[PDB]
C-alpha cells in the first residue's frame, strides 16, 4: 500500500507509447563491443608501428657526435639546455600538459649530460614530430613513451614528473614485456658458508629485485645448494611468478641462512633436472639458469657436457659481493653457455645489473629482423603518472646501423629499447556502454592467463598479498577470484582462454554489491574473442535484462514539463530528487555534490547522447506522476518513515524531503546495493542498516524494504524501477509486541528481537549476539555460506 | 586479503524446529519464514560460546603451496623468439 | 663517491646511497671525484703522506 507497486505498474502500462523495448541481442552487442575494442587497440598498434619505424630510421643516421658543448641539445627535463614550458591544465589527464614538446625523465642516478644521454636526446629529438602527428591525427591518446635502453623516457605530453624518484624505465612491466620473450628462470642462490655475512644480504636483495622483473607469463623457482640442492620454497617446480608466488619466493629467500660446503656439480645437476620437468605446464622457451654465487674454483665441466649439450640452456652467473675468491670458473660458465657474466659489488649496483639480462635475452629476437615487431599488450597496472588503470602496448625498436651495407659485424644485435603507448581502462569502459543493461549486467575481458580486465569488481588499487606487517605490482585479479567460483564458471573461463566463442546459461550465486548478501539467479553468459588481440570479451545478462526501455520524444512540450518537473524548488511538493552521474555529450561529471550536478543538468536541459537524457527525463516524469498521484495524497502513513523509489538513469525520489537528508544510498542507482538485490529476488527484500556507523540510522531512518516493479508491456518481463519504504522501527516494534521471539533475515541481521536489549543493537550480524544458535542453525541445512576472498582491501596492522 | 562471508537460505522448507545443546542444557527454537518475504522468524529460549563474525576480517589467501599442485588453466603465448644460430656469444 | 664509477668522466650528478644498508629508505647524494686525503701526486705530497705513515696515524 505504501510504495504502491501496482500503481507504478499501471503508470508504466498506460503510457504504451514513449517506449521502444529493444532487445539486447546479447550476441550482436558482444560482437560490436569486441569490434570496437579491437579497433581501438588497432589504432594504438598503428601509432606504435609508425613511431617504431621513425625511431629506427632516425637512429640509423646519427654520426655519433662527441662534443656537445657547442650546438647544445634542447629538451625539457621532467624533474625541473632546459626548456621553459607553459602548461595547459587539460582535464583529460588530470594534470599539466604542453602538447608542444616531449618531456624527458632521466632517472636520478643517471647523469644528465654524459656522452650517452646527450646522444640519446639528440637523436630522439626527431621523435617529437611523430609524437605530435600521432596525437593530432586522433585525440584522446594518453601517452607515447620511449624507454630507450639508457634510462631515458621521452613521453610526449610533457607533464612535471610526479620523495626519491626511483623510476627506471628498464624495470617497468611494459618494458620487459617488449625487451624479451618469456623466460623459465631458475635462481641457484649459493647458500654456502663462503657467503655468510654481507654477501648473503646482497644475494637476498638481488634475488628480490630480480623477481621484481618477472611478468605473469614466465615461470621461476629458487633452488639453493650447500652440497644438497634443496628448494627455499614449498614448490619444487616452476610456479608462474604470479603476484602471489613471488611473495612466497621472496619470503623464503629472506628467511635463508648460509651453511655447509659449496658443490656446484650437485646444484647444477638438480637445476638442469628441474628445467626438464615438462609435465608441469612450463613455458617451453628461454630455459634460463641464473646462478648467484660469490666465487668458485670448480668449473663443473662434466655436468655442462652431460646436460646442456646442445646449448639449450642459458646460464647467467653473478659474482655478488665484495670478495677476493676466484672468478674464473664463473666467467667460464657464463661464456661457454650462451650466457653472460655480471658483478654486484654492493647495493646500488643491484638495480642496474639484475635488469641487464634482458639485453642478452633480446639477442635472438633482434637477429629475427621484423618477426618480432608485434604489438604485445601487457596486463593491467596502475599508471606511473597517477592517471588510473592503463594497459600498455609495446613494440621494440631495433638497431639498424649498417643495414643495407651488410657489414653485420657490430653491436647491431641489441635493442634501442621499447616504445609503448597507454590505453586507459576508462577508455575501454566507454566502448562497452553498461547503461542499456540492468544493474546486474556488465562486461568483462580476460588475458589468456585469465587475469581480468574491465571488470566491475576491479577496484583501482594494488592487489594485496598475505597479512600486512607492523612497522608497483600489476593489478591481476583472476576471473575466478573476482566473482564467486563454482564448477560451471571454471568451464566458462577455460573456454574463453582457448578462444572458443559460445553462449552459456545456468543458475548460480551472485555476491551482493555491498558484500553482505548472496542470491540465486540466472545469468545468460556470452563470450567471443577479439580477433585483433589475445582477449575474450564477455557479457553477463540476467534473464530479465534482455529488453530495455528506450525513450523517443519529439513534442518539446512533454519533455518541457519533465524538465522543470525535477527542479530543486519542487521538492516540497514533489519530494527530493537525486540524479545519477551520467556522461552527457559535454556535461561535467559530478563532484559528489549531487545538488550542484542537478543545477548544471537544469541549465543544460534549459539550453536543450540523447537517448540517455530522453529516458532519464522519462523516468523523472513517471516518478513525479506516481509521487503526486499517491505519495502526496496519502501523506504520512502510520508506519512509513520514508517512501523512496529508484529507477534506471538515476531518478531517486524520497517523498518527505527530510528523509533525503538521511539517504546514504549512492545516487548512481547502478551502484545501489538494494537495487541490484531487489531486482534479483522475487519478493520484498529487507536490508538491515549497518551498526556503529558514524552517521545516524536504524531509529531515525527505519529499516529498508524493496520490490522491483515487474512489467508486462507486450509480454516481456521488465523490471525498470524499485520501490520501498524505510519502515519506522518503533511502530513496527509495537506491531511485533502485539503478537525470545527474533525476526531475522538471510545474512543473519537482527531486524528485531523481543528482548529490549537486542533491538537497541539492531542491524548487527546475529551471531555475535547468540552464536551457538546460528552455529547449530547452519547445521540443519539452512543458512549455508560461501567464504570467498577479496584481494583488494585495506588493513591497519 | 580479507575474507568475506555471506549467509543465505538453502531449503525451500518454511518450518524448522529442534533442540540446542550448548552444554548440559536444552533450548527451544521454532523457525518460520515469512512467506513472500526475505525474512525468517525464530523463537529461542531465554539466555542460560564462539562468536560468528560475518564481517570481513584480514587473513591470508589460499595456501599457494596447494594451488600450485593443480594450477588453473592457462594458455601462454607461442612466439618466444630464442635459439638463433646466427648469434654472437662473444659477450661475457 | 660511488664505488661503481671508475673514472672522472662517468662520476657526476647525484646517485643513491642507502642508510645503514637498509634496502628501503634511499638517500640521494652527489658524486665527487675526490682524491685520497694524502696523495702521491707530487714529490712534496709524497713526502708529506710518507711522513704521516711514519707517525703510525692514518
Ligand atoms: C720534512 C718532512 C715533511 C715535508 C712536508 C712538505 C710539506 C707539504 C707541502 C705543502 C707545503 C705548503
Ligand atoms: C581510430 O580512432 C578514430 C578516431 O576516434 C576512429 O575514427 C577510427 O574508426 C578508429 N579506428 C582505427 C582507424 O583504428
Ligand atoms: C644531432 O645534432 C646535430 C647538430 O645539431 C644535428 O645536425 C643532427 O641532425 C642531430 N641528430 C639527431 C639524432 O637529432
Ligand atoms: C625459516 O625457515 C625455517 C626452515 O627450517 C623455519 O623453521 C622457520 O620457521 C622460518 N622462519 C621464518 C622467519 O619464516
Ligand atoms: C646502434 O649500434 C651502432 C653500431 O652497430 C652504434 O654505433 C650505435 O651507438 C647504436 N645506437 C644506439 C641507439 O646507441
Ligand atoms: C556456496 O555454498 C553452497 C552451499 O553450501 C555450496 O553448494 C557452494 O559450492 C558454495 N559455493 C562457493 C563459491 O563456495
Amino acid at each position: 500500500t505504501a510504495s504502491g507497486v501496482n500503481q507504478l505498474v499501471d503508470i508504466y502500462e498506460k503510457y504504451q507509447d514513449l517506449y521502444t523495448v529493444e532487445p539486447n541481442n546479447a550476441r550482436q552487442l558482444v560482437e560490436i563491443a569486441a569490434r570496437d575494442i579491437e579497433k581501438l587497440l588497432s589504432n594504438r598498434s598503428k601509432a606504435l608501428v609508425r613511431l617504431a619505424l621513425e625511431a629506427e630510421k632516425v637512429q640509423a643516421a646519427h654520426q655519433w657526435r662527441e662534443d656537445f658543448a657547442s650546438n647544445e641539445v634542447v629538451y625539457y627535463n621532467a624533474k625541473d639546455q632546459r626548456i621553459k614550458p607553459v602548461f595547459i591544465e587539460d582535464a583529460n589527464f588530470g594534470r599539466q600538459i604542453s602538447y608542444q614538446h616531449a618531456a624527458v625523465h632521466i632517472p636520478t642516478d643517471i647523469y644528465e649530460g654524459s656522452t650517452i644521454v646527450l646522444n640519446e636526446l639528440n637523436w630522439t629529438s626527431a621523435l617529437d614530430e611523430v609524437f605530435k602527428k600521432n596525437r593530432e591525427e586522433d585525440p584522446s591518446l594518453l601517452w607515447q613513451v620511449f624507454g630507450s635502453a639508457t634510462g631515458l623516457a621521452r613521453y610526449y605530453p610533457a607533464s612535471p614528473w610526479v620523495k626519491i624518484d626511483l623510476y627506471d624505465v628498464r624495470r617497468r612491466p611494459w618494458y620487459i614485456q617488449g625487451a624479451a620473450s618469456p623466460k623459465d628462470m631458475l635462481i641457484l642462490v649459493d647458500v654456502s658458508g663462503s657467503v655468510s655475512g654481507l654477501t648473503l644480504k646482497l644475494i637476498r636483495t638481488s634475488v628480490s629485485e630480480m623477481l621484481e622483473t618477472l611478468s605473469d607469463d614466465d615461470f621461476v623457482n629458487v633452488a639453493s645448494f650447500n652440497s644438497n640442492a634443496q628448494d627455499v620454497s614449498c614448490f619444487q617446480h616452476l610456479v608462474q611468478a604470479n603476484v602471489r608466488n613471488k611473495k612466497v619466493l621472496k619470503d623464503a629467500v629472506n628467511n635463508i641462512t648460509a651453511k655447509g660446503i659449496t658443490d656446484y656439480k650437485k646444484g647444477f645437476s638438480f637445476a638442469f633436472e628441474q628445467l626438464l620437468n615438462y609435465n608441469v605446464s612450463r613455458a617451453n622457451c628461454n630455459k634460463i639458469i641464473m646462478l648467484f654465487t660469490d666465487g668458485g674454483e670448480e668449473r663443473a665441466q662434466e655436468i655442462f657436457n652431460k646436460y646442456n649439450k646442445d646449448k639449450k640452456v642459458r646460464v647467467f652467473t653473478f659474482s655478488v659481493g665484495q670478495h677476493n675468491y676466484d672468478r674464473g670458473p664463473i666467467q667460464w660458465m657464463a661464456c661457454e653457455n650462451k650466457g653472460y657474466y655480471y658483478e654486484i659489488p654492493s647495493i646500488g649496483a643491484i638495480r642496474i645489473n639484475t635488469q641487464e639480462y634482458l639485453d642478452v635475452l633480446g639477442r635472438p629476437m633482434v637477429l629475427a629482423g621484423d618477426k618480432a615487431k608485434q604489438v604485445q599488450w601487457t596486463n593491467v597496472y596502475l599508471d606511473a603518472l597517477e592517471l588510473g588503470l592503463v594497459i600498455t602496448g609495446t613494440l621494440p625498436v631495433f638497431n639498424i646501423t649498417g643495414q643495407f651495407e651488410n657489414k653485420t659485424n657490430l653491436k647491431n644485435q641489441l635493442i634501442l629499447g621499447v616504445m609503448g603507448v597507454d590505453v586507459s581502462l576508462e577508455d575501454i569502459k566507454r566502448l562497452t556502454p553498461r547503461f542499456t543493461l540492468c544493474p546486474n549486467g556488465y562486461y568483462f575481458a580476460i588475458d589468456p592467463n585469465g587475469y581480468v580486465l574491465l571488470h566491475p569488481n576491479l577496484q583501482p588499487k594494488p592487489i594485496g598479498v598475505g597479512i600486512p606487517t607492523i612497522n608497483q605490482e600489476p593489478v591481476t585479479l583472476d576471473f575466478l577470484d573476482a566473482e564467486l567460483e563454482n564448477d560451471i564458471k571454471v568451464e566458462i573461463r577455460n573456454k574463453m582462454i582457448d578462444g572458443e566463442s559460445g553462449e552459456k546459461t545456468f543458475r548460480t550465486l551472485v555476491k551482493s554489491q555491498d558484500e553482505r548478501y548472496i542470491d540465486k539467479g540466472n545469468r545468460t553468459y556470452t563470450w567471443t574473442p577479439v580477433n585483433g588481440t589475445d582477449y575474450s570479451l564477455a557479457l553477463v545478462l540476467p534473464t530479465y535484462s534482455f529488453y530495455y526501455i528506450k525513450a523517443k520524444l519529439e513534442e518539446t512540450i512533454t519533455q518541457a514539463r519533465y524538465s522543470e518537473t525535477l527542479k530543486p524548488d519542487n521538492f516540497e511538493e514533489s519530494g527530493y530528487t537525486f540524479i545519477a552521474p551520467r556522461d552527457y555529450c559535454n556535461d561535467l561529471k559530478i563532484s559528489d555534490n549531487n545538488t550542484e550536478f542537478l543545477l548544471n543538468f537544469n541549465e543544460f536541459i534549459d539550453r536543450k547522447n540523447a537517448d540517455l537524457i530522453n529516458r532519464v527525463l522519462l523516468d523523472a516524469g513517471f516518478t513525479n506522476e506516481l509521487v503526486q498521484n499517491y505519495w502526496s495524497k496519502q501523506k504520512n502513513i502510520k508506519g512509513v518513515k520514508a517512501r523512496f523509489v529508484v529507477t534506471d538513469g538515476g531518478i531517486t525520489r524520497v517523498y518527505p524531503k527530510e528523509a533525503g537528508e538521511n539517504w546514504q544510498e549512492n545516487p548512481e542507482t547502478y551502484e545501489d546495493s538494494f537495487y541490484k538485490r531487489s531486482l534479483d529476488n522475487d519478493n520484498y527484500v529487507f536490508t538491515a542498516p549497518y551498526f556503529n556507523k558514524s552517521g545516524p540510522g536504524a531509529y531515525e531512518s527505519g529499516i529498508m524494504v524493496s520490490k522491483a516493479v515487474e512489467i508486462y508491456i507486450q509480454g516481456k518481463l521488465l523490471k525498470p524501477a524499485v520501490v520501498g519504504i524505510k519502515i519506522d522501527v518503533n511502530s513496527w516494534i509495537e506491531n511485533f509486541t502485539k503478537t525470545d521471539c527474533v525476526i531475522l533475515d538471510d545474512g543473519g541481521f537482527l531486524l528485531m528481537a523481543n528482548h529490549d536489549d537486542y533491538t537497541n543493537q539492531i542491524g548487527r550480524f546475529f551471531g555475535e549476539i547468540d552464536p551457538s544458535l546460528m552455529r547449530h542453525l547452519v547445521n540443519i541445512s539452512v543458512y549455508a555460506f560461501n567464504k570467498s576472498y577479496d584481494y583488494q582491501s585495506v588493513c591497519e596492522p | 586479503i580479507t575474507e568475506q562471508t555471506q549467509y543465505f537460505f538453502d531449503n525451500d522448507s518454511k518450518s524448522f524446529s529442534g533442540v540446542l545443546d550448548c552444554g548440559n542444557c536444552s533450548r527451544i527454537f521454532h523457525g518460520e519464514k515469512l512467506m513472500n518475504t526475505n525474512l525468517i522468524f525464530i523463537m529461542v529460549e531465554s539466555k542460560g560460546t564462539r562468536l560468528l563474525i560475518q564481517a570481513e576480517q584480514t587473513s591470508d589467501g589460499p595456501n599457494p603451496c596447494d594451488m600450485v599442485k593443480q594450477p588453473r588453466y592457462r594458455k601462454g603465448p607461442d612466439v618466444c623468439f630464442d635459439n638463433n644460430v646466427l648469434e654472437d656469444y662473444t659477450d661475457c | 663517491s660511488d664505488s661503481s664509477k671508475q673514472t672522472e668522466a662517468e662520476c657526476k650528478g647525484n646517485y643513491i646511497t642507502y642508510k645503514d644498508g637498509e634496502v628501503d629508505h634511499p638517500i640521494i647524494q652527489p658524486r665527487s671525484w675526490e682524491n685520497s686525503k694524502f696523495d702521491f701526486d707530487n714529490v712534496l705530497a709524497a713526502m708529506m703522506a710518507l711522513f704521516t705513515v711514519s707517525t703510525f696515524e692514518g
